[PDB]
């Protein structure tokens, strides 16, 4: 409930720039992780490119 | 709810983008998809019709003393864009003759009574020495586009009909993405983009093929 | 339907008879032995998995049940048959990379 | 992808001592306020809050650019480490 | 009080509130120990005019990402009839909550063939290809899987 | 199909460019009415679809019908986490998990 | 068919497009599918191909924002499958980053 | 040359169905202008639905109520088809009432009568009586756009009221076909069919105009380019 709205719109400037990793599940080689840029998004689903 | 923000970014007479948001979901393309059909459907604009060339019996020839073949001209002929200044003003005959070595442009066309040649730099044949062109042309006001086995007109035996290229739209591509105002996230953002041949312009065809639009709304009007 | 059966969710009618009540929590019965059964509904039971086990009724007051017949379908189950999910209306056609 | 990054690339010998350029130059920025900068104002990256557009804040992002224009100096044993944070925050202070 | 208003009179939320992340499903008070108010502390409240207070807050709240509409409550202590419970346990407070799960985007659909897939993706009616006589399709699976 | 025939109304436009496509195909016998082609690619289980984002059709005939499909238990409600700093372990002073 | 010495077809005399706008134009007027071969004018060379083969090879161009390399990467007389994009996107790679 | 307005003929049938025909419209804007207006139809076109609910002694969804049949969430949920025309326009949201008891199979009739408001499906079933099972509804139904979810509007008239889903959306179906027409002169000419079906709050016709001026109200935005 305490959430006020421009607490999100506070967020989008946090992460501007910056990007997160993304790790699926085996490891197998350099690439089960690589970097994205995040887009805020509602729903509670990752969004794969 | 508010007053969605019309943005236009033009480069010359022939391209512009126009960014309207944010819209409610699913209008980004309501709007934008019928805009694309009419663009392309309705925009009235200026056509090669049909061509006569004095020694030539079908499409498909070789023009003796000239570098082209006869399709090559046509092709040329195709790409030709004249604005009609005088609204009542519907056809045209435009008359060329010329030969020995030179190369024939738009601007050696027989100049006539309010018939603007937009490009007139481009191209229509190279004559070698010995080489007679001698041509007339029908240039006519409408709208899409007509094979030119679809029309027919012959204004003489031996005239060859084109392909009639009415539009001067050259492309719709319209371009719908999500975004968001505030606390509300599905709205659409509507880019467009409307490539023409100068004849009109970006902006213009649009407002126009906006005009048809309504104008069709007010077709629920009478009933029976 | 036997599955609906065996399961042992879904709820019966023991011996021929008429329907005395009904109700969102109870199904009461008279049978031909003159005996008023009174099944209650186990209604919105918490399972082990956090699924709703819910016991809804299927027949109305005085209905004619001959024996074996349904008194109220269990869980994941329609008028007795295994409702495991919806039937739905499917196109089978790439869509736009959803 | 990176906007530019070919170039970026391009400049150092190794991929990876872009990697420490870029992340050391996008701290000296991190501390000093910027003010030490090497762009001008309309070269500025500028993010667009719902108020309305303002400075990027990813040092980062400077730091690539900033890279771009060819106004630093990158290479090894140029300098005093204290000979620097020093005249450094001398120029900008904290 | 606001971070109250759904408990009853004893700590228990009433059954029928709506109950989300953050929210006190029970309250309880546990003795702090020997860190009991350290100088530190006990100089930020003799500012105060409220002294150090000698129990904690250790309701059980709810966790991120949970919770719904209290349906039932079951409270056993012992000194009450027919219950005892493990030894040293005064009292043990059960608090039962729903919720009414639409389908939403991530949830996984299978179909008795090996058919499984997560929902993508939400189109509005105006969207799904549709019949000729005006019908909208409910699910456009992918011919791909076959 | 019959129930339209009647109500009113005859083959639809984009119902035919379709079925032109659908000749190319081979899904139908070419010389036929519109009703006995619909009818065939019916009985192949393919039907005109429209988009609905345009009203065009799809360029082709597109197989619908009723499935049966359940709900898993593996809902994105049970399984979205994130930490930013939370319990550590006894020994190790790792995260738990 | 073979018509007076060389093999053509019926399409590539029909029609004959002075640039691949056109070529668009009469594929978004019913005239032309984009699977149908027709004649083009691309880029001086007069070419046998179709308006799909020639869309692509403008995406290809307007994407990397250079009409003269993007003609050179493509091979354009070929259905595109997964190895001629694989192709594509290596040769991409070495030529333009 | 250009053709003319075209002939817009009008097929109403009850206050459900409706068949809208434009004779003759130019070749490619049989879509053109059949689709968009469907889009507008099935999304956009104001409508009632109910809102919330108190059921005297209950206080959540999950309920049931003794000699009734049905459990609360078969009853909120036989509330969601009830479709409420209001007749003054500015009315804006209503309380409707309802008590019965007896051996009853209430149906929707039941509810005590308001004016400026019409049950235009009297004979939807609500929920089944047994001899002692009582009833007692505060149902809240508005006028509104679109589908708004009760995890979205949180709509409690009492403290124990059970938010409902609204289909506020009064268009039922909108399907439109295009067929051959000509003017004399002229081939492949396009006959516009517009379909509308409809449960009665708004109209098939009443719906169609009411996308027309959206439409319209919409193209006004390309006036001011920046």
């Amino acid at each position: 409930r305490d959430i006020k709205d421009e607490v999100w719109d506070a967020l989008e400037e946090v992460i501007h720039g910056k990007v997160v990793l993304l790790n699926r599940a085996p490891t197998l080689h350099r690439l089960g992780i690589q970097a994205f840029q995040p887009v805020l998004v509602e729903g509670q689903s990752i969004q794969l490119h | 709810l508010k007053a969605p923000v019309f943005t236009v970014r033009t480069q010359g007479r022939e391209y512009g983008e126009f960014v309207l948001e944010p819209l409610e979901r699913g209008f980004g393309v309501t709007l934008g998809n019928p805009l694309r059909r009419i663009l392309l459907s309705s925009i009235p604009g200026t056509a090669v019709t049909s061509v006569y060339i004095e020694d030539v019996l079908h499409e498909f020839s070789t023009i003796p003393g000239v570098k082209e073949d006869v399709v090559e001209i046509i092709l040329n002929l195709k790409e030709l864009v004249v604005r009609f200044l005088n609204p009542s003003l519907q056809t045209v005959t435009l008359l060329l003759k010329a030969e020995g070595p030179k190369e024939v442009k738009a601007r050696d066309f027989l100049p006539v009574a309010d018939v603007e040649i937009m490009n007139p730099d481009l191209h229509i044949a190279t004559l070698e020495e010995g080489g007679r062109l001698n041509m007339e042309v029908r240039v006519d006001r409408g709208v899409g586009y007509v094979p030119a086995e679809k029309h027919g007109i012959k204004d003489r035996i031996n005239a060859i009909p084109v392909d009639a290229v009415f539009s001067p739209v050259r492309r719709v591509a319209f371009q719908v993405e999500d975004t968001r105002l505030g606390q509300r996230t599905d709205l659409d953002k509507l880019t467009l983009r409307i490539w023409t041949d100068g004849s009109v312009t970006p902006l213009e065809a649009l407002n126009q093929a906006v005009e048809i639009l309504r104008e069709h709304l007010t077709y629920f009007s009478n009933p029976q | 339907e036997r599955v609906v059966r065996d399961s042992l969710a879904a709820l019966y009618a023991e011996e021929d008879g008429e329907v005395a009540k009904v109700d969102g929590n109870r199904i009461v019965v008279r049978y031909e032995d003159g005996r008023l059964v009174e099944y209650p509904l186990r209604r919105f039971y918490r399972s082990n998995q956090g699924t709703a086990l819910d016991q809804r009724p299927r027949v109305v007051v005085g209905q004619r049940v001959r024996k074996g017949d349904l008194l109220a379908d269990g869980p994941a189950s329609e008028n007795g048959f295994l409702a495991l999910g919806q039937n739905v209306l499917v196109a089978i056609m790439p869509f736009d990379g959803y | 992808a990176e906007p530019g990054i070919d170039k970026l690339f391009g400049m150092v010998d190794s991929k990876y001592r872009l990697t420490v350029v870029v992340a050391k130059r996008a701290q000296q920025l991190l501390r000093h306020g910027f003010k030490n900068t090497v762009l001008e104002p309309e070269e500025r990256p500028k993010m667009q809050t719902l108020e309305g557009l303002f400075d990027d804040p990813n040092a980062v992002t400077w730091a690539m650019k900033e890279l771009l224009t060819g106004r630093l100096v990158f290479g090894e044993n140029l300098v005093p480490e204290d000979r620097l944070q020093k005249e450094m925050e001398r120029l900008y202070p904290v | 009080e606001a971070a109250l208003r759904d408990l009853d009179e004893e700590g228990v939320v009433r059954i029928g509130a709506e109950v989300k992340p953050g929210d006190i499903l029970v309250g309880r008070t546990s003795f702090k120990g020997e860190s009991e108010p350290t100088p530190e502390e006990r100089l930020l409240r003799s500012i105060f005019g409220e002294k150090a207070r000698d129990v904690k807050d250790t309701s059980l709240r709810v966790p991120p990402g949970e919770g719904g509409i209290v349906v039932r409550t079951v409270r056993l202590r012992r000194g009450d009839p027919g219950v005892e419970l493990k030894p040293g346990v005064r009292e043990v407070v059960r608090v039962y909550v729903a919720q009414k799960r639409k389908l939403q985007v991530g949830d996984k659909l299978a179909n008795r063939h090996g058919n499984k897939g997560v929902v993508a993706k939400i189109l509005p009616v105006e969207d799904m290809p549709h019949l000729p006589d005006g019908t909208p399709v409910d699910v456009i699976l992918n011919p791909l899987g076959v | 199909f019959g129930k339209r025939k009647g109500e009113g109304f005859g083959v639809d436009k984009r119902e035919v460019e379709v079925l032109r496509r659908a000749e190319k195909l081979g899904l139908v016998t070419p010389g036929k009415t519109p009703e006995e082609q619909l009818k065939e690619l019916f009985l192949q289980g393919k039907v005109v679809l429209y988009d609905g984002r345009t009203g065009e059709p799809i360029e082709g005939p597109i197989v619908v019908g009723q499935m049966f499909i359940m709900k898993l238990y593996h809902m994105v409600e049970d399984k979205m986490h994130a930490r930013s700093t939370g319990p550590y372990s006894l020994i190790t002073q790792q995260p738990l998990g | 068919i073979k018509v007076a010495g060389r093999e053509t077809s019926v399409g590539r005399l029909k029609y004959v497009f002075a640039n691949p706008d056109e070529a668009l134009l009469a594929v978004a007027h019913g005239i032309v599918d984009l699977q149908d071969v027709v004649t083009v004018r691309y880029m001086g060379k007069r070419l046998e191909t179709s308006p799909g083969r020639i869309l692509f090879a403008r995406i290809v161009a307007e994407a990397v924002e250079d009409e003269k390399v993007a003609w050179e990467l493509i091979q354009l007389d070929v259905p595109q499958e997964k190895n001629s994009l694989k192709d594509l996107v290596y040769q991409a790679f070495l030529r333009l980053g």
